[PDB]
Protein backbone atom coordinates (compact mmCIF):
# COMPACT_ATOMS: atom_id res chain seq x y z
CA UNK A 1 0.00 0.00 0.00
CA UNK A 2 1.39 3.48 -0.86
CA UNK A 3 -0.14 6.87 0.16
CA UNK A 4 1.77 8.66 -2.68
CA UNK A 5 -0.02 6.64 -5.43
CA UNK A 6 -3.50 8.04 -4.53
CA UNK A 7 -3.32 11.09 -2.18
CA UNK A 8 0.14 12.25 -0.95
CA UNK A 9 -1.51 14.96 1.23
CA UNK A 10 -4.16 12.63 2.73
CA UNK A 11 -1.69 10.02 4.05
CA UNK A 12 -4.44 7.38 3.57
CA UNK A 13 -3.20 3.88 2.58
CA UNK A 14 -4.36 2.53 -0.83
CA UNK A 15 -2.96 -0.70 -2.37
CA UNK A 16 -0.77 0.13 -5.42
CA UNK A 17 0.83 -3.30 -6.07
CA UNK A 18 0.11 -7.02 -5.46
CA UNK A 19 3.04 -9.42 -4.79
CA UNK A 20 2.43 -13.15 -5.54
CA UNK A 21 4.32 -14.55 -2.49
CA UNK A 22 2.47 -17.35 -0.60
CA UNK A 23 5.45 -18.13 1.71
CA UNK A 24 5.10 -17.06 5.38
CA UNK A 25 7.72 -14.35 6.18
CA UNK A 26 8.99 -14.33 9.81
CA UNK A 27 11.77 -11.66 9.51
CA UNK A 28 12.58 -8.32 7.77
CA UNK A 29 15.52 -5.81 7.57
CA UNK A 30 15.36 -1.98 7.15
CA UNK A 31 17.65 0.91 5.95
CA UNK A 32 20.58 -1.20 4.48
CA UNK A 33 21.06 1.58 1.85
CA UNK A 34 24.14 3.90 1.97
CA UNK A 35 25.16 7.10 0.08
CA UNK A 36 28.48 7.43 -1.84
CA UNK A 37 29.29 11.18 -1.95
CA UNK A 38 32.14 13.73 -1.42
CA UNK A 39 32.13 15.93 1.74
CA UNK A 40 30.51 18.89 -0.15
CA UNK A 41 27.87 16.51 -1.65
CA UNK A 42 26.83 15.18 1.82
CA UNK A 43 23.48 16.67 3.00
CA UNK A 44 21.15 15.85 5.94
CA UNK A 45 19.09 12.71 5.06
CA UNK A 46 15.41 12.01 5.88
CA UNK A 47 14.75 8.77 7.76
CA UNK A 48 12.19 5.88 7.64
CA UNK A 49 10.26 4.92 10.83
CA UNK A 50 8.71 1.43 11.30
CA UNK B 1 -47.90 -4.00 0.32
CA UNK B 2 -47.14 -3.62 -3.44
CA UNK B 3 -43.50 -4.17 -4.61
CA UNK B 4 -41.54 -2.92 -7.69
CA UNK B 5 -40.75 -5.32 -10.61
CA UNK B 6 -37.04 -6.11 -11.37
CA UNK B 7 -35.84 -5.32 -14.97
CA UNK B 8 -32.81 -4.04 -16.96
CA UNK B 9 -30.02 -5.56 -14.81
CA UNK B 10 -26.83 -3.47 -15.42
CA UNK B 11 -23.47 -5.34 -15.74
CA UNK B 12 -20.21 -3.45 -16.49
CA UNK B 13 -17.50 -5.21 -18.59
CA UNK B 14 -9.87 -7.16 -20.24
CA UNK B 15 -10.07 -10.99 -20.79
CA UNK B 16 -7.13 -12.22 -18.62
CA UNK B 17 -5.04 -15.00 -20.28
CA UNK B 18 -5.37 -18.48 -18.67
CA UNK B 19 -2.45 -19.95 -20.71
CA UNK B 20 0.10 -20.13 -17.78
CA UNK B 21 -2.38 -22.23 -15.70
CA UNK B 22 -2.77 -24.87 -18.48
CA UNK B 23 0.92 -24.72 -19.61
CA UNK B 24 4.22 -25.83 -18.01
CA UNK B 25 4.79 -28.31 -15.14
CA UNK B 26 2.15 -28.17 -12.33
CA UNK B 27 4.08 -27.97 -8.99
CA UNK B 28 3.32 -30.53 -6.21
CA UNK B 29 0.40 -29.97 -3.75
CA UNK B 30 2.82 -28.65 -1.05
CA UNK B 31 4.17 -26.23 -3.72
CA UNK B 32 0.58 -25.06 -4.53
CA UNK B 33 0.59 -22.61 -7.48
CA UNK B 34 -2.09 -19.90 -8.03
CA UNK B 35 -2.46 -16.89 -10.39
CA UNK B 36 -4.14 -13.70 -9.03
CA UNK B 37 -6.70 -12.13 -11.44
CA UNK B 38 -8.22 -8.62 -10.99
CA UNK B 39 -10.21 -6.34 -13.39
CA UNK B 40 -10.19 -9.11 -16.07
CA UNK B 41 -12.95 -10.93 -18.04
CA UNK B 42 -13.00 -14.74 -17.50
CA UNK B 43 -13.88 -17.81 -19.65
CA UNK B 44 -14.46 -20.63 -17.10
CA UNK B 45 -16.47 -22.52 -19.79
CA UNK B 46 -13.32 -22.80 -21.99
CA UNK B 47 -11.32 -24.23 -19.03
Amino acid sequence: FSSRYVDLYGGNMFQFATLPVYDTIKYYSIIPHSIRSIQSDRKAWAAFYV
Amino acid sequence: SFEAKPSGSVVEQVECDFSPLLSGTPPQVYNFKRLVFTNCNYNLTKL
